[PDB]
């Protein structure tokens, strides 16, 4: 995340780190045993870290899980990243407690000019590079549908949406992608690309969530 | 050239996937951040790989 703050301690009981040879992609825990990350995330061979705040100390909280199934959306294109979105099966339910929750499912579509959550241990540089231990957040609006293809013309595709700023400074980043947008309470929003990070008029685009409502719940009930 | 002269790519995907570089101007291969997608092919799972091409 570019342009954020630390995020408070104990404010995103949601947020998962997804850890394979190094801390690689984020996630969001959505019922006990299923996270919902990017299909381009995809790894067969991945640790999920809940609990997190800093992910270099042991604060008491840590609950590191293997994934069991890794589910990528049965139309995902890795060539225009249309439909990046993966569920994750834990290989044990999570523990939920204070610092391990889950985070809502949309209930509305995202609407222009609605305030979001962003979070991620992306890097917080757009000059070089400085991959924080503590968690960082971005305090950022939807933008417009013609504002999100007039800055990435012809790479819009229905699964995508924008958030984030034109004016550059505020963004997500690497090590951010499958990490929440989390806007009245709900899920709305998987990181997912940008070109560069935090650049003039190349906000951050993002899968949106509410289009997959259906195949979140049927997936879960089908693999339980 | 594909393979070995071209400079490192992160791409637009923002994953933090570390990969392998050769930089001609040091002479070694080299860990870089890849994004996940796109990219070229100076791009290696390892540093053995990355030599043994370069
Ligand atoms: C290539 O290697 C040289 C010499 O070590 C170094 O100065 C340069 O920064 C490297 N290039 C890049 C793009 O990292
Ligand atoms: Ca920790």
């Amino acid at each position: 995340i570019v342009g954020g703050y630390t995020c408070e301690e104990n404010s995103l009981p949601y947020q998962v780190s997804l850890n394979s040879g190094s801390h690689f992609c984020g996630g969001s825990l959505i019922s006990e045993q299923w996270v919902v990350s990017a299909a381009h995330c995809y790894k067969t061979r991945i640790q999920v870290r809940l609990g997190e705040h800093n992910i270099k100390v042991l604060e008491g909280n840590e609950q590191f899980i293997n994934a069991a199934k890794i589910i990528r959306h049965p139309k995902y294109n890795r060539d225009t990243l249309d439909n990046d979105i993966m569920l994750i099966k834990l290989s044990s339910p999570a523990v939920i407690n204070a610092r391990v929750s889950t985070i809502s499912l949309p209930t509305a579509p995202p609407a222009a000019g609605t305030e979001c959550l962003i979070s991620g241990w992306g890097n917080t540089l757009s000059f070089g590079a400085d991959y924080p231990d503590e968690l960082k957040c971005l305090d950022a609006p939807v933008l417009t549908q013609a504002e999100c293809k007039a800055s990435y013309p012809g790479k819009i595709t229905n699964s995508m949406f924008c958030v984030g700023f034109l004016e550059g400074g505020k963004d997500s980043c690497q090590r951010d992608a499958g990490g929440p947008v989390v806007c009245n309470g709900q899920l709305q929003g998987v990181v997912s690309w940008g070109h560069g990070c935090a650049w003039k008029n190349r906000p951050g685009v993002y899968t949106k969530v509410y289009n997959y409502v259906d195949w979140i719940k049927d997936t879960i009930a089908a693999n339980s | 050239h594909d393979f070995c002269l071209v400079s490192k790519v992160v791409g637009r995907c923002r994953a933090s996937m570390p990969r392998w570089w050769y930089n001609v101007t040091d002479g070694s291969c080299q860990l870089f951040v890849y994004g996940g997608c796109d990219g070229n092919s100076n791009n290696y799972l390892t540093k053995e790989e990355c030599l043994k091409k370069c």
